């Protein structure tokens, strides 16, 4: 199970970006894909997450601006980030929580991809 | 063979105490293991441990010596303790199935819904019901049958057979086993259905390009699910089936088989550590403790 | 190695006798009592030392059978120091019978 992350880079404040994480490997039908981020000298926090049954979960800092969705066929998750601010600058990580064990969850983490927003 | 039976009891006690002590230690000592699911596992491990420490030893000696050596009061107290711990254990397996159901199907809902305080109340209730099925009826003689040959075993301190009226045998068996079982079948069946229907949506997504097949992760989920329901039912259905049978046509099932089937149920308490503590974090903690 | 018992020798051959002794109660009329006869002749060789096989004809020696309450035949009573430790009734095969004997010889 490898998580390939793309769509990050440099962008001006007020701009948009579309992150995209494709998960190539064996994953249980029921799973939760999401985007976390880590600002410089801060703890890793949740940005957005989407369950395999359409349920979503956002953080208040990104509510109304960021939109998470997943590809219907393959295991790929997109995060459309609009109205970006310099606060959003972080290393965004892709996450897959696999529920195939039934009794516990297994985590997969991507390498991380830099997003940097300037004013 | 008669010597093989006594050896086989010793390892059963060893597996139960060893396994469960090790689990409770692992959860208590590690910050990472202290999740809500493992809170219900801690309830389960306590019950199973009390089975290994108190219930199975005294039960073993009733088979070895052919008679109760500790009197009428400790027969009643021990019978109550047996039913308490078996009720709490099996009901806790049912609560775990529901916990995993919520965390798998509706994970964002589950976080706000299932708080630490709510989990404690659930656990307290499981034990309170176990007490009111075990200690309240057995100590107060509500479990007692009016039959003369049954009433011989209540009068005799040396006799500590399990003889109940119709009402108690049914009600106790339902509360300890059948309500839990049906909830576990219903609950875990929807995890299979959820995963089946999700494979259906992924196939509709493709536009007739690909047909999904059962991979590694789906076959492991089915094996785990097969172990959960298979081992629990193998261990306790035979005893609890017979326990209802014996009320109606008493001589139909022998006494040696009734006792042996009950011991099969005590073995589940040794299996439960193995099934419900295979997480990577459990495996790491176990290595750290040894 | 089969002991062929009588009414008078029973006390000396079974109750006073050393080790475990398996007694077969057989009759010349009973077809189930004949089915086990060649099986017990084979067991006497393989279980030599571990136990001793004995046969008692109920038509020849009717006095012994009422004392222990024999209902049907063949009925196999295992004896240990002049005491009945086990019982089987009816015809068995060698594989079934060995598992009864192996478990009671502890
Ligand atoms: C006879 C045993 C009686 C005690 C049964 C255990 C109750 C405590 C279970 C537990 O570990 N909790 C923390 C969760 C619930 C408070
Ligand atoms: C958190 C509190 C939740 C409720 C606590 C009480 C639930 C259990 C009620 C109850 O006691 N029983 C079911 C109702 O009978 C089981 C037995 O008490 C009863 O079956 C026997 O006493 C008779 O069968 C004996 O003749
Ligand atoms: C990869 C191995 C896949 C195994 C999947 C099948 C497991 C069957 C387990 C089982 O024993 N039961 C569930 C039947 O589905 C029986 C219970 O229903 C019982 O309560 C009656
Ligand atoms: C030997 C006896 C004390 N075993 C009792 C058995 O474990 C049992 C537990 C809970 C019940 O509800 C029950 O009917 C029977
Ligand atoms: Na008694």
């Amino acid at each position: 199970v490898q998580l390939q992350e793309s769509g990050g880079g440099l962008v001006q404040a007020g701009g948009s970006l579309r992150l995209s994480c494709a998960a190539s490997g064996s994953i249980f039908s029921i799973n939760t894909m999401g985007w976390y981020r880590q600002a410089p000298g801060k703890q890793r926090e949740l940005v957005a997450a989407i369950h395999s049954g359409g349920s979503t979960n956002y953080a208040n800092s990104v509510k109304g601006r960021f939109t998470i969705s997943r590809d219907n066929a393959a295991n790929t998750v997109y995060l459309q980030m609009n109205s970006l601010k310099p606060e959003d600058t972080a290393v965004y990580y892709c996450n897959v929580k696999d529920y195939g064990a039934v009794l516990y969850e297994y985590d997969y983490w991507g390498q991380g991809t830099q997003v940097t927003v300037s004013s | 063979a008669a010597k093989v039976m006594s050896l086989l009891m010793a390892l059963v006690v060893l597996l139960i105490v060893a396994g469960n002590v090790l689990v409770i230690a692992a959860i208590g000592s590690t910050q990472r293991l202290q999740t809500l699911t493992n809170l219900f596992i801690t309830s389960l491990a306590c019950a199973d441990l009390v089975v290994g420490l108190l219930v199975v030893p005294f039960g073993a000696t009733l088979v070895v010596r052919g008679t109760w050596l500790w009197g009428s009061f400790l027969c009643e107290l021990w019978t109550s303790l047996d039913v308490l711990c078996v009720t709490a254990s099996i009901e806790t397996l049912c609560v775990i199935a529901i916990d995993r159901y919520l965390a798998i199907t509706s994970p964002f809902r589950y976080q706000s819904l299932m708080t630490r305080a709510r989990a404690k109340v659930i656990i307290c209730t499981v034990w309170a019901i176990s007490a009111l099925v075990s200690f309240l009826p057995i100590m107060m003689h509500w479990w007692r049958d009016e039959d003369p040959q049954a009433l011989k075993c209540y009068q005799d301190p040396g006799c500590c057979d399990f003889v109940t009226n119709r009402a108690y045998a049914i009600a106790s068996s339902i509360i300890s086993f059948y309500i839990p079982l049906l909830i576990m079948i219903f609950v875990y069946l929807r995890v299979y259905r959820e995963a089946k229907e999700q494979i259906r949506k992924i196939d509709r997504a493709s536009k007739r390009k690909t047909s999904r097949v059962m991979a590694m992760k789906e076959h492991k989920a089915l094996k785990t699910l097969g172990i959960i329901m298979g081992v629990f039912t193998l261990c306790w259905l035979p005893f609890f089936l017979v326990n209802i049978v014996n009320v109606f046509n008493r001589d139909l099932v022998p006494d040696w088989l009734f006792v042996a089937f009950n011991w099969l149920g005590y073995a589940n308490s040794a299996m439960n550590p193995i099934i419900y503590c295979r997480s990577p974090d459990f495996r790491k903690a176990f290595k750290r403790l040894l | 190695k089969i002991i062929h018992l009588t009414d008078d020798s029973f006390d000396t051959d079974v109750l006073k006798a050393d080790g475990a002794i398996l007694v077969d109660f057989w009759a010349e009329w009973s077809g189930p009592s004949k089915m086990i006869a060649p099986i017990l002749d084979e067991i006497a060789d393989e279980y030599q030392g571990k136990l001793t096989v004995a046969k008692l004809n109920i038509d020849q020696n009717p006095g012994t059978a009422p004392k222990y309450g024999i209902r049907g035949i063949p009925t196999l009573l295992l004896f240990k120091n002049g005491e009945v430790a086990a019982t089987k009734v009816g015809a068995l095969s060698k594989g079934q019978l060995k598992e009864f004997l192996d478990a009671n010889l502890a």
